[PDB]
Protein backbone atom coordinates (compact mmCIF):
# COMPACT_ATOMS: atom_id res chain seq x y z
CA UNK A 1 0.00 0.00 0.00
CA UNK A 2 2.79 2.50 1.44
CA UNK A 3 4.37 1.85 -2.26
CA UNK A 4 1.29 3.05 -4.30
CA UNK A 5 0.52 5.95 -2.32
CA UNK A 6 4.28 7.16 -3.13
CA UNK A 7 3.99 6.85 -6.14
CA UNK A 8 0.33 8.67 -6.37
CA UNK A 9 2.50 11.62 -4.36
CA UNK A 10 4.82 11.60 -6.73
CA UNK A 11 2.53 11.83 -9.74
CA UNK A 12 12.88 22.56 -21.48
CA UNK A 13 14.22 23.28 -17.58
CA UNK A 14 14.70 26.83 -17.10
CA UNK A 15 17.38 28.26 -14.25
CA UNK A 16 17.89 31.73 -13.27
CA UNK A 17 21.30 33.64 -12.13
CA UNK A 18 21.03 34.35 -8.11
CA UNK A 19 24.78 35.27 -7.89
CA UNK A 20 27.56 36.73 -10.72
CA UNK A 21 30.80 37.74 -9.92
CA UNK A 22 33.98 37.78 -12.25
CA UNK A 23 33.29 35.32 -14.74
CA UNK A 24 31.90 33.19 -12.26
CA UNK A 25 27.91 32.65 -11.38
CA UNK A 26 25.44 30.46 -9.18
CA UNK A 27 22.44 29.64 -10.88
CA UNK A 28 19.26 28.18 -9.09
CA UNK A 29 16.70 25.05 -10.87
CA UNK A 30 18.36 22.59 -13.36
CA UNK A 31 17.45 20.23 -11.34
CA UNK A 32 18.47 17.48 -14.45
CA UNK A 33 21.61 19.57 -15.06
CA UNK A 34 24.52 16.98 -15.78
CA UNK A 35 28.20 18.02 -14.02
CA UNK A 36 29.87 19.85 -16.26
CA UNK A 37 27.41 20.39 -18.67
CA UNK A 38 27.60 23.43 -21.32
CA UNK A 39 24.89 25.69 -20.15
CA UNK A 40 23.99 28.53 -22.08
CA UNK A 41 22.96 32.26 -20.99
CA UNK A 42 20.80 34.86 -22.83
CA UNK A 43 23.69 37.03 -23.92
CA UNK A 44 25.28 34.21 -26.25
CA UNK A 45 27.32 32.88 -23.60
CA UNK A 46 28.32 29.86 -22.57
CA UNK A 47 29.25 28.28 -19.02
CA UNK A 48 30.59 25.16 -17.71
CA UNK A 49 28.51 23.77 -13.97
CA UNK A 50 31.03 22.67 -12.29
CA UNK A 51 29.96 22.44 -9.07
CA UNK A 52 26.31 20.92 -8.36
CA UNK A 53 25.08 21.74 -4.70
CA UNK A 54 21.80 20.94 -3.21
CA UNK A 55 20.22 23.74 -3.98
CA UNK A 56 22.59 25.80 -6.80
CA UNK A 57 24.66 25.23 -9.37
CA UNK A 58 28.23 27.17 -9.63
CA UNK A 59 29.05 27.53 -13.68
CA UNK A 60 32.60 29.14 -14.83
CA UNK A 61 31.43 31.83 -17.00
CA UNK A 62 33.19 31.40 -20.76
CA UNK A 63 34.03 34.55 -23.12
CA UNK A 64 32.02 38.07 -21.77
CA UNK A 65 30.99 37.51 -18.45
CA UNK A 66 30.51 40.80 -18.43
CA UNK A 67 27.07 40.07 -20.23
CA UNK A 68 26.21 38.01 -17.16
CA UNK A 69 23.76 39.69 -14.12
CA UNK A 70 20.83 38.81 -11.61
CA UNK A 71 17.78 37.41 -13.04
CA UNK A 72 18.98 36.20 -16.06
CA UNK A 73 17.58 33.00 -17.65
CA UNK A 74 20.14 30.46 -18.22
CA UNK A 75 19.30 26.96 -20.31
CA UNK B 1 1.84 4.58 16.23
CA UNK B 2 1.67 6.95 13.77
CA UNK B 3 5.58 7.06 14.69
CA UNK B 4 6.22 3.37 15.16
CA UNK B 5 5.18 3.43 11.68
CA UNK B 6 7.03 6.33 10.54
CA UNK B 7 10.45 4.98 12.23
CA UNK B 8 9.90 1.66 11.10
CA UNK B 9 9.31 3.08 6.82
CA UNK B 10 12.80 4.96 6.28
CA UNK B 11 11.15 5.67 2.68
CA UNK B 12 8.02 7.04 3.97
CA UNK B 13 9.74 9.36 6.69
CA UNK B 14 12.02 10.74 3.64
CA UNK B 15 8.91 11.31 1.52
CA UNK B 16 7.29 13.13 4.76
CA UNK B 17 9.84 15.56 4.51
CA UNK B 18 7.89 18.25 2.78
CA UNK B 19 9.30 21.76 4.04
CA UNK B 20 10.94 22.62 0.34
CA UNK B 21 8.55 20.47 -1.29
CA UNK B 22 4.14 21.95 -1.69
CA UNK B 23 2.83 21.92 1.94
CA UNK B 24 -0.85 21.49 0.52
CA UNK B 25 0.36 17.92 -1.82
CA UNK B 26 2.23 16.77 1.13
CA UNK B 27 -0.69 17.13 3.39
CA UNK B 28 -3.07 15.67 1.04
CA UNK B 29 -0.84 12.71 0.81
CA UNK B 30 -0.28 11.91 4.40
CA UNK B 31 -4.38 12.42 5.06
CA UNK B 32 -4.99 10.19 2.10
CA UNK B 33 -2.53 7.57 3.26
CA UNK B 34 -2.64 7.85 7.25
CA UNK B 35 -8.07 6.13 13.21
CA UNK B 36 -8.56 8.63 15.88
CA UNK B 37 -9.86 12.18 14.32
CA UNK B 38 -8.24 14.09 16.83
CA UNK B 39 -4.24 12.78 16.09
CA UNK B 40 -4.52 12.77 12.92
CA UNK B 41 -5.73 16.10 13.14
CA UNK B 42 -2.65 17.03 14.69
CA UNK B 43 -0.54 15.02 12.71
CA UNK B 44 -1.93 17.04 9.91
CA UNK B 45 -1.28 20.31 12.33
CA UNK C 1 16.10 0.45 -1.00
CA UNK C 2 18.98 3.01 -2.11
CA UNK C 3 20.40 6.28 -1.81
CA UNK C 4 20.69 9.44 -4.22
CA UNK C 5 22.96 11.83 -5.50
CA UNK C 6 22.55 15.27 -3.92
CA UNK C 7 26.02 17.12 -3.93
CA UNK C 8 28.43 16.77 -6.60
CA UNK C 9 32.37 19.11 -6.78
CA UNK C 10 34.79 17.40 -9.02
CA UNK C 11 35.49 13.81 -8.43
CA UNK C 12 33.92 14.23 -4.75
CA UNK C 13 30.11 12.84 -4.25
CA UNK C 14 27.47 13.30 -1.63
CA UNK C 15 24.99 10.66 -1.41
CA UNK C 16 22.53 10.29 0.90
CA UNK C 17 20.88 7.60 2.28
CA UNK C 18 17.40 5.99 3.93
CA UNK C 19 17.69 6.80 7.87
CA UNK C 20 19.02 3.05 8.75
CA UNK C 21 20.84 1.95 5.64
CA UNK C 22 23.82 4.50 5.98
CA UNK C 23 26.75 2.43 4.28
CA UNK C 24 29.79 1.69 6.49
CA UNK C 25 33.13 3.91 5.47
CA UNK C 26 35.47 2.68 2.66
CA UNK C 27 32.06 0.73 1.55
CA UNK C 28 32.14 0.83 -2.43
CA UNK C 29 28.87 1.95 -4.11
CA UNK C 30 27.93 1.90 -7.69
CA UNK C 31 26.21 4.52 -9.67
CA UNK C 32 25.12 5.21 -13.72
CA UNK C 33 26.19 8.02 -15.90
CA UNK C 34 24.10 7.11 -19.30
CA UNK C 35 24.95 10.54 -21.41
CA UNK C 36 26.25 8.96 -24.33
CA UNK C 37 29.71 7.88 -25.80
CA UNK C 38 30.56 8.86 -21.86
CA UNK C 39 28.38 6.66 -20.20
CA UNK C 40 30.17 4.12 -17.57
CA UNK C 41 29.63 2.44 -14.16
CA UNK C 42 30.90 4.90 -11.27
CA UNK C 43 32.81 3.14 -8.21
CA UNK C 44 32.43 5.40 -4.77
CA UNK C 45 34.82 4.94 -2.14
CA UNK C 46 33.34 6.53 1.14
CA UNK C 47 35.21 8.38 2.85
CA UNK C 48 33.21 10.77 5.38
CA UNK C 49 29.52 10.71 7.32
CA UNK C 50 28.38 13.88 7.24
CA UNK C 51 25.35 13.72 9.41
CA UNK C 52 21.92 12.97 8.75
CA UNK C 53 22.03 10.20 6.51
CA UNK C 54 24.19 11.71 4.40
CA UNK C 55 27.99 10.00 3.63
CA UNK C 56 30.66 11.77 1.24
CA UNK C 57 32.48 9.85 -1.11
CA UNK C 58 35.17 9.81 -3.57
CA UNK C 59 35.07 8.87 -7.25
CA UNK C 60 36.99 6.20 -9.00
CA UNK C 61 36.36 7.72 -12.11
CA UNK C 62 35.56 10.86 -13.86
CA UNK C 63 32.47 12.31 -12.56
CA UNK C 64 31.58 13.87 -16.17
CA UNK C 65 28.35 13.29 -17.12
CA UNK C 66 27.10 12.57 -13.67
CA UNK C 67 23.52 14.37 -13.13
CA UNK C 68 21.55 14.77 -9.56
CA UNK C 69 19.19 12.35 -7.98
CA UNK C 70 20.55 9.26 -9.71
CA UNK C 71 20.60 5.95 -7.69
CA UNK C 72 23.46 4.61 -5.69
CA UNK C 73 23.82 1.21 -4.56
CA UNK C 74 25.69 0.01 -1.58
CA UNK C 75 27.76 -2.99 -2.05
CA UNK C 76 28.04 -3.83 0.99
CA UNK C 77 32.35 -4.33 1.28
CA UNK C 78 35.46 -2.45 0.49
CA UNK C 79 37.17 -2.25 -3.13
CA UNK C 80 37.91 -5.61 -3.81
CA UNK C 81 40.82 -6.99 -5.86
CA UNK C 82 42.03 -10.41 -7.39
CA UNK C 83 44.68 -12.68 -5.50
CA UNK C 84 46.33 -15.69 -6.52
CA UNK C 85 48.78 -17.28 -8.54
CA UNK C 86 46.35 -16.53 -11.95
CA UNK C 87 47.39 -12.90 -10.87
CA UNK C 88 51.07 -13.47 -12.64
CA UNK C 89 51.60 -12.41 -15.64
CA UNK C 90 49.23 -9.74 -16.46
CA UNK C 91 48.34 -6.14 -16.19
CA UNK C 92 45.15 -4.48 -13.84
CA UNK C 93 43.96 -1.32 -12.93
CA UNK C 94 42.88 0.01 -9.54
CA UNK C 95 39.27 -2.05 -9.28
CA UNK C 96 40.94 -5.25 -10.77
CA UNK C 97 39.96 -4.67 -14.04
CA UNK C 98 42.40 -6.47 -15.68
CA UNK C 99 43.55 -4.19 -19.30
CA UNK C 100 44.91 -7.13 -21.27
CA UNK C 101 41.90 -9.00 -20.88
CA UNK C 102 38.94 -7.70 -19.66
CA UNK C 103 37.22 -10.83 -18.14
CA UNK C 104 40.08 -12.16 -16.39
CA UNK C 105 40.32 -12.18 -12.82
CA UNK C 106 36.39 -12.39 -12.17
CA UNK C 107 36.46 -16.03 -10.92
CA UNK C 108 39.23 -15.36 -9.05
CA UNK C 109 39.23 -14.65 -4.99
CA UNK C 110 39.28 -11.26 -4.21
CA UNK C 111 40.60 -9.65 -1.27
CA UNK C 112 39.47 -6.09 0.42
CA UNK C 113 42.69 -3.35 -0.45
CA UNK C 114 42.23 -1.73 3.13
CA UNK C 115 43.36 -3.62 5.47
CA UNK C 116 44.98 -3.27 8.85
CA UNK C 117 49.19 -3.55 8.98
CA UNK C 118 50.70 -6.68 10.70
CA UNK C 119 50.93 -6.91 14.53
CA UNK C 120 53.63 -5.16 16.19
CA UNK C 121 54.48 -9.00 17.96
CA UNK C 122 55.40 -10.34 14.15
CA UNK C 123 57.70 -7.61 13.38
CA UNK C 124 61.35 -8.72 13.46
CA UNK C 125 63.89 -5.75 11.45
CA UNK C 126 66.36 -7.40 8.73
CA UNK C 127 69.79 -6.73 8.24
CA UNK C 128 71.04 -9.05 5.43
CA UNK C 129 73.08 -6.62 2.20
CA UNK C 130 71.44 -6.80 -1.11
CA UNK C 131 74.40 -6.86 -3.66
CA UNK C 132 73.03 -4.59 -7.00
CA UNK C 133 76.59 -4.10 -9.05
CA UNK C 134 76.15 0.09 -8.67
CA UNK C 135 79.10 1.19 -6.76
CA UNK C 136 77.59 4.04 -4.69
CA UNK C 137 74.40 2.05 -3.73
CA UNK C 138 77.02 -0.88 -2.51
CA UNK C 139 79.29 1.59 -1.06
CA UNK C 140 77.19 4.12 1.35
CA UNK C 141 73.98 3.17 0.89
CA UNK C 142 73.81 -0.82 1.03
CA UNK C 143 70.27 -2.08 0.39
CA UNK C 144 68.44 -4.37 2.63
CA UNK C 145 66.88 -8.05 1.44
CA UNK C 146 63.37 -7.78 2.95
CA UNK C 147 63.60 -3.95 3.62
CA UNK C 148 62.41 -0.53 2.44
CA UNK C 149 64.91 1.02 -0.27
CA UNK C 150 63.83 4.67 -1.95
CA UNK C 151 65.09 6.72 -4.72
CA UNK C 152 64.36 10.20 -4.30
CA UNK C 153 64.88 13.06 -6.63
CA UNK C 154 63.25 16.29 -8.37
CA UNK C 155 62.13 15.61 -12.38
CA UNK C 156 64.48 15.07 -14.99
CA UNK C 157 66.90 13.38 -12.41
CA UNK C 158 67.09 9.74 -13.50
CA UNK C 159 64.05 8.12 -11.37
CA UNK C 160 63.04 5.49 -14.24
CA UNK C 161 66.62 5.08 -15.95
CA UNK C 162 67.93 3.94 -12.57
CA UNK C 163 64.37 1.98 -12.14
CA UNK C 164 64.53 -0.12 -14.60
CA UNK C 165 67.89 -0.51 -13.85
CA UNK C 166 67.29 -1.70 -10.79
CA UNK C 167 64.83 -4.16 -11.94
CA UNK C 168 67.16 -5.77 -13.96
CA UNK C 169 69.81 -5.74 -10.86
CA UNK C 170 67.19 -7.71 -9.00
CA UNK C 171 63.93 -9.05 -10.55
CA UNK C 172 65.73 -10.27 -13.54
CA UNK C 173 67.30 -12.75 -11.30
CA UNK C 174 65.20 -12.96 -8.15
CA UNK C 175 63.84 -16.22 -7.08
CA UNK C 176 60.29 -14.77 -6.34
CA UNK C 177 57.14 -13.39 -7.05
CA UNK C 178 57.42 -9.38 -8.00
CA UNK C 179 54.26 -6.88 -8.43
CA UNK C 180 54.60 -3.48 -10.27
CA UNK C 181 52.56 -0.44 -8.82
CA UNK C 182 52.41 2.28 -11.12
CA UNK C 183 51.04 5.13 -8.98
CA UNK C 184 50.49 8.39 -11.08
CA UNK C 185 53.59 7.95 -13.27
CA UNK C 186 53.51 8.49 -17.28
CA UNK C 187 51.73 5.83 -19.25
CA UNK C 188 54.20 5.34 -21.66
CA UNK C 189 56.36 4.24 -19.33
CA UNK C 190 54.04 1.62 -18.25
CA UNK C 191 53.48 0.48 -22.25
CA UNK C 192 57.29 0.40 -22.24
CA UNK C 193 57.88 -1.80 -19.13
CA UNK C 194 54.93 -4.43 -20.51
CA UNK C 195 57.04 -4.62 -23.56
CA UNK C 196 60.06 -5.08 -21.65
CA UNK C 197 59.13 -7.73 -19.48
CA UNK C 198 58.27 -9.42 -22.01
CA UNK C 199 61.05 -9.07 -23.69
CA UNK C 200 63.03 -10.33 -21.08
CA UNK C 201 60.25 -13.22 -20.36
CA UNK C 202 60.14 -12.02 -16.81
CA UNK C 203 56.41 -11.28 -17.66
CA UNK C 204 55.06 -14.32 -16.62
CA UNK C 205 56.45 -13.95 -12.90
CA UNK C 206 55.55 -10.48 -11.93
CA UNK C 207 52.20 -8.92 -11.97
CA UNK C 208 51.26 -5.18 -12.81
CA UNK C 209 49.27 -2.72 -11.48
CA UNK C 210 49.08 0.87 -13.54
CA UNK C 211 46.82 3.98 -12.13
CA UNK C 212 48.70 6.78 -14.07
CA UNK C 213 48.30 10.24 -14.84
CA UNK C 214 45.33 10.45 -16.49
CA UNK C 215 43.12 8.82 -13.62
CA UNK C 216 41.32 10.98 -11.20
CA UNK C 217 42.79 11.77 -8.18
CA UNK C 218 40.76 9.08 -6.08
CA UNK C 219 41.80 5.93 -7.80
CA UNK C 220 45.52 7.41 -8.26
CA UNK C 221 45.43 7.29 -4.37
CA UNK C 222 43.82 3.59 -3.95
CA UNK C 223 46.26 2.14 -6.82
CA UNK C 224 49.10 1.85 -4.17
CA UNK C 225 46.25 -0.58 -1.91
CA UNK C 226 45.41 -2.13 -4.86
CA UNK C 227 48.88 -3.68 -5.83
CA UNK C 228 50.02 -3.94 -2.04
CA UNK C 229 47.10 -6.38 -1.51
CA UNK C 230 48.72 -8.57 -3.90
CA UNK C 231 51.39 -8.19 -3.13
CA UNK C 232 50.95 -8.89 1.16
CA UNK C 233 48.67 -11.96 -0.30
CA UNK C 234 51.67 -13.16 -1.78
CA UNK C 235 53.12 -12.51 1.17
CA UNK C 236 50.93 -14.07 3.72
CA UNK C 237 49.01 -17.06 1.74
CA UNK C 238 51.37 -18.29 -0.40
CA UNK C 239 54.69 -17.89 1.29
CA UNK C 240 56.70 -16.66 -1.22
CA UNK C 241 59.51 -13.65 -1.22
CA UNK C 242 57.96 -10.86 -3.30
CA UNK C 243 59.80 -7.52 -4.80
CA UNK C 244 57.32 -4.57 -4.75
CA UNK C 245 58.08 -1.86 -6.81
CA UNK C 246 56.60 1.33 -6.66
CA UNK C 247 56.74 4.88 -8.80
CA UNK C 248 56.17 7.05 -8.00
CA UNK C 249 54.69 6.92 -4.54
CA UNK C 250 54.83 10.87 -3.74
CA UNK C 251 52.11 11.33 -6.31
CA UNK C 252 50.24 9.02 -3.62
CA UNK C 253 50.24 11.78 -1.16
CA UNK C 254 49.39 14.63 -4.03
CA UNK C 255 45.99 12.39 -4.90
CA UNK C 256 45.65 12.89 -1.23
CA UNK C 257 45.92 16.39 -1.20
CA UNK C 258 43.70 16.75 -3.79
CA UNK C 259 40.72 14.88 -2.61
CA UNK C 260 41.62 16.56 0.96
CA UNK C 261 40.69 19.99 -0.73
CA UNK C 262 37.51 18.39 -1.92
CA UNK C 263 36.34 16.39 0.94
CA UNK C 264 36.22 20.34 2.27
CA UNK C 265 39.19 19.62 5.10
CA UNK C 266 41.50 22.48 6.00
CA UNK C 267 44.83 22.76 4.36
CA UNK C 268 48.00 22.57 6.54
CA UNK C 269 51.14 23.62 5.58
CA UNK C 270 51.92 24.45 2.14
CA UNK C 271 48.78 23.18 0.78
CA UNK C 272 48.57 19.70 1.59
CA UNK C 273 45.66 17.72 3.53
CA UNK C 274 46.01 17.04 7.24
CA UNK C 275 46.87 13.08 8.47
CA UNK C 276 49.78 13.56 5.66
CA UNK C 277 51.16 11.58 7.62
CA UNK C 278 48.18 9.28 9.10
CA UNK C 279 47.49 8.55 5.36
CA UNK C 280 51.60 7.82 4.23
CA UNK C 281 51.97 5.73 7.72
CA UNK C 282 48.65 3.12 6.81
CA UNK C 283 50.01 2.97 3.51
CA UNK C 284 53.87 2.45 4.66
CA UNK C 285 53.82 0.15 7.74
CA UNK C 286 51.74 -2.47 5.66
CA UNK C 287 54.90 -2.87 3.25
CA UNK C 288 56.89 -4.73 6.01
CA UNK C 289 58.87 -7.85 5.89
CA UNK C 290 57.24 -10.28 8.59
CA UNK C 291 58.85 -12.78 10.52
CA UNK C 292 59.49 -15.88 8.57
CA UNK C 293 58.35 -14.02 5.05
CA UNK C 294 60.15 -10.90 3.46
CA UNK C 295 58.88 -8.40 0.58
CA UNK C 296 61.55 -6.45 -0.75
CA UNK C 297 60.02 -3.07 -1.79
CA UNK C 298 61.39 -0.21 -3.78
CA UNK C 299 60.01 2.88 -4.32
CA UNK C 300 60.52 6.28 -6.17
CA UNK C 301 60.08 9.60 -4.49
CA UNK C 302 59.22 13.01 -6.30
CA UNK C 303 60.89 16.10 -4.89
CA UNK C 304 58.89 19.07 -6.60
CA UNK C 305 60.77 22.47 -6.90
CA UNK C 306 63.79 20.12 -5.52
CA UNK C 307 62.40 21.64 -2.17
CA UNK C 308 63.92 18.59 -0.31
CA UNK C 309 62.07 20.42 3.15
CA UNK C 310 58.82 20.07 1.30
CA UNK C 311 56.46 17.90 3.97
CA UNK C 312 55.76 15.48 1.90
CA UNK C 313 59.30 13.47 1.43
CA UNK C 314 60.32 14.90 4.85
CA UNK C 315 57.26 12.74 6.12
CA UNK C 316 58.24 9.82 3.49
CA UNK C 317 61.71 9.56 5.16
CA UNK C 318 60.89 8.03 8.12
CA UNK C 319 59.63 4.77 6.85
CA UNK C 320 63.00 4.24 5.01
CA UNK C 321 65.83 1.67 5.42
CA UNK C 322 67.58 2.55 2.29
CA UNK C 323 67.18 6.24 0.99
CA UNK C 324 68.89 7.03 -2.51
CA UNK C 325 68.88 10.60 -3.30
CA UNK C 326 69.73 12.12 -5.95
CA UNK C 327 70.56 15.98 -6.96
CA UNK C 328 70.09 18.11 -10.18
CA UNK C 329 73.75 19.40 -9.33
CA UNK C 330 75.33 15.89 -9.78
CA UNK C 331 73.50 15.43 -12.68
CA UNK C 332 74.70 18.95 -14.37
CA UNK C 333 78.39 17.56 -13.97
CA UNK C 334 77.70 14.60 -15.98
CA UNK C 335 77.65 12.53 -13.53
CA UNK C 336 75.17 9.29 -13.42
CA UNK C 337 73.56 7.50 -11.50
CA UNK C 338 73.88 10.91 -9.99
CA UNK C 339 73.77 10.24 -6.37
CA UNK C 340 74.53 12.24 -3.70
CA UNK C 341 76.67 10.71 -1.67
CA UNK C 342 76.50 12.88 1.40
CA UNK C 343 72.78 13.01 1.88
CA UNK C 344 72.12 9.51 1.06
CA UNK C 345 72.09 6.78 3.78
CA UNK C 346 71.42 3.26 5.00
CA UNK C 347 70.97 1.20 8.02
CA UNK C 348 72.89 -1.47 7.88
CA UNK C 349 76.29 0.67 7.01
CA UNK C 350 77.68 -0.32 10.57
CA UNK C 351 80.90 -2.29 11.41
CA UNK C 352 78.44 -5.60 12.30
CA UNK C 353 76.49 -5.85 9.22
CA UNK C 354 78.80 -5.09 6.22
CA UNK C 355 82.37 -5.42 8.08
CA UNK C 356 85.36 -3.33 9.10
CA UNK C 357 86.76 -2.93 5.56
CA UNK C 358 83.85 -1.90 4.12
CA UNK C 359 82.63 0.08 6.83
CA UNK C 360 86.65 2.07 7.34
CA UNK C 361 86.76 3.05 3.23
CA UNK C 362 82.99 4.34 3.20
CA UNK C 363 83.74 6.60 5.66
CA UNK C 364 86.90 7.69 4.32
CA UNK C 365 85.38 8.57 0.81
CA UNK C 366 82.52 10.45 3.18
CA UNK C 367 85.11 12.53 5.08
CA UNK C 368 87.37 12.97 1.39
CA UNK C 369 83.43 14.52 0.12
CA UNK C 370 82.55 16.44 2.96
CA UNK C 371 86.03 18.41 2.92
CA UNK C 372 85.30 18.71 -0.83
CA UNK C 373 81.50 19.85 -0.40
CA UNK C 374 82.95 22.65 2.49
CA UNK C 375 85.38 23.84 0.30
CA UNK C 376 83.72 24.22 -2.81
CA UNK C 377 82.43 27.89 -1.72
CA UNK C 378 86.35 28.93 -2.10
CA UNK C 379 86.61 26.93 -5.15
CA UNK C 380 83.72 28.62 -6.98
CA UNK C 381 85.70 31.58 -6.37
CA UNK C 382 89.44 31.79 -6.43
CA UNK C 383 89.54 27.61 -7.86
CA UNK C 384 92.03 24.77 -6.44
CA UNK C 385 95.14 26.97 -6.22
CA UNK C 386 94.50 28.99 -3.59
CA UNK C 387 94.12 26.07 -1.11
CA UNK C 388 96.62 24.43 0.94
CA UNK C 389 98.33 21.03 0.28
CA UNK C 390 96.97 19.36 2.79
CA UNK C 391 93.46 20.56 0.81
CA UNK C 392 94.48 20.43 -2.67
CA UNK C 393 96.21 17.00 -2.33
CA UNK C 394 92.28 16.17 -0.49
CA UNK C 395 90.50 17.64 -3.16
CA UNK C 396 92.63 16.25 -6.10
CA UNK C 397 91.40 12.65 -5.28
CA UNK C 398 88.12 14.15 -4.01
CA UNK C 399 86.84 14.58 -7.41
CA UNK C 400 88.17 11.47 -9.18
CA UNK C 401 86.12 9.31 -6.04
CA UNK C 402 82.70 11.23 -6.80
CA UNK C 403 83.07 10.56 -10.19
CA UNK C 404 84.22 7.15 -10.32
CA UNK C 405 80.94 6.75 -8.38
CA UNK C 406 79.69 6.90 -12.04
CA UNK C 407 78.53 3.74 -13.40
CA UNK C 408 77.41 2.50 -17.06
CA UNK C 409 74.31 0.69 -16.18
CA UNK C 410 72.73 -1.28 -18.39
CA UNK C 411 69.50 0.58 -18.45
CA UNK C 412 71.57 3.50 -20.45
CA UNK C 413 72.92 1.61 -23.33
CA UNK C 414 69.32 2.20 -25.06
CA UNK C 415 70.70 5.95 -25.09
CA UNK C 416 74.47 6.23 -24.86
CA UNK C 417 74.65 2.62 -27.15
CA UNK C 418 77.55 1.35 -24.51
CA UNK C 419 77.05 -1.86 -22.65
CA UNK C 420 76.45 -2.02 -19.27
CA UNK C 421 78.93 -3.07 -16.54
CA UNK C 422 77.87 -5.18 -13.19
CA UNK C 423 80.61 -4.98 -10.20
CA UNK C 424 81.55 -7.23 -6.97
CA UNK C 425 81.04 -5.69 -3.90
CA UNK C 426 84.61 -6.81 -3.31
CA UNK C 427 86.49 -5.33 -6.02
CA UNK C 428 84.40 -1.83 -5.30
CA UNK C 429 85.82 -1.96 -1.97
CA UNK C 430 89.60 -2.32 -3.55
CA UNK C 431 89.17 0.35 -5.55
CA UNK C 432 87.78 3.02 -3.51
CA UNK C 433 90.45 2.12 -0.83
CA UNK C 434 93.02 2.83 -3.30
CA UNK C 435 91.23 5.67 -4.69
CA UNK C 436 91.38 6.90 -0.95
CA UNK C 437 94.64 6.09 -0.76
CA UNK C 438 96.06 7.77 -3.80
CA UNK C 439 96.99 4.83 -5.58
CA UNK C 440 95.58 6.35 -8.79
CA UNK C 441 95.73 10.11 -8.47
CA UNK C 442 98.17 10.15 -11.63
CA UNK C 443 95.13 9.26 -13.70
CA UNK C 444 93.18 12.49 -15.26
CA UNK C 445 89.38 12.25 -14.06
CA UNK C 446 87.86 12.43 -17.50
CA UNK C 447 89.29 9.00 -17.32
CA UNK C 448 87.01 7.77 -14.67
CA UNK C 449 84.03 9.10 -16.06
CA UNK C 450 81.45 5.86 -16.55
CA UNK C 451 83.82 3.13 -16.08
CA UNK C 452 82.69 0.10 -14.34
CA UNK C 453 85.54 -1.74 -12.47
CA UNK C 454 89.36 -1.36 -12.21
CA UNK C 455 90.22 -3.62 -15.65
CA UNK C 456 88.03 -1.28 -17.03
CA UNK C 457 89.48 2.00 -15.44
CA UNK C 458 93.10 0.61 -17.18
CA UNK C 459 92.04 -0.21 -20.02
CA UNK C 460 90.00 3.67 -20.19
CA UNK C 461 93.06 5.43 -19.27
CA UNK C 462 95.42 3.15 -21.98
CA UNK C 463 93.45 4.92 -24.55
CA UNK C 464 94.01 8.37 -23.45
N1 LIG D 1 73.74 7.19 -17.22
C1 LIG D 1 73.00 8.01 -18.00
N2 LIG D 1 73.50 8.50 -19.15
C2 LIG D 1 72.78 9.32 -19.94
N3 LIG D 1 71.52 9.71 -19.65
C3 LIG D 1 70.90 9.29 -18.53
C4 LIG D 1 71.62 8.39 -17.62
N4 LIG D 1 70.79 8.13 -16.60
C5 LIG D 1 69.63 8.79 -16.83
N5 LIG D 1 69.69 9.49 -17.98
C6 LIG D 1 68.61 10.33 -18.55
O1 LIG D 1 67.75 10.82 -17.53
C7 LIG D 1 66.37 10.65 -17.89
C8 LIG D 1 65.59 10.18 -16.67
O2 LIG D 1 64.24 10.67 -16.64
P1 LIG D 1 63.27 10.15 -15.46
O3 LIG D 1 64.15 9.50 -14.43
O4 LIG D 1 62.13 9.36 -16.03
O5 LIG D 1 62.70 11.52 -14.86
P2 LIG D 1 61.32 11.62 -14.03
O6 LIG D 1 61.16 10.27 -13.36
O7 LIG D 1 61.58 12.77 -13.07
O8 LIG D 1 60.28 11.88 -15.10
C9 LIG D 1 66.34 9.67 -19.05
O9 LIG D 1 65.57 10.19 -20.14
C10 LIG D 1 67.77 9.47 -19.48
O10 LIG D 1 67.95 9.87 -20.84
MG1 LIG E 1 60.58 8.32 -13.93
Amino acid sequence: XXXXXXXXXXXEEIGTVIDAGDGIAHVEGLPSVMTQELLEFPGGVLGVALNLDEHSVGAVILGEFEKIEEGQQVK
Amino acid sequence: RFGRVLDAEPRLSALLSDYTTPAEGRVALLDKALVNQTAAALLSQ
Amino acid sequence: TAGRVVRITGPVVDVEFPRGSVPELFNALHAEITFGALAKTLTLEVAQHLGDSLVRCISMQPTDGLVRGVEVTDTGASISVPVGDGVKGHVFNALGDCLDDPGYGKDFEHWSIHRKPPAFSDLEPRTEMLETGLKVVDLLTPYVRGGKIALFGGAGVGKTVLIQEMINRIARNFGGTSVFAGVGERTREGNDLWVELADANVLKDTALVFGQMDEPPGTRMRVALSALTMAEFFRDEQGQDVLLFIDNIFRFTQAGSEVSTLLGRMPSAVGYQPTLADEMGELQERITSTRGRSITSMQAVYVPADDYTDPAPATTFAHLDATTELSRAVFSKGIFPAVDPLASSSTILDPAIVGDEHYRVAQEVIRILQRYKDLQDIIAILGIDELSEEDKQLVNRARRIERFLSQNMMAAEQFTGQPGSTVPLKETIEAFDKLTKGEFDHLPEQAFFLIGGLDDLAKKAESL
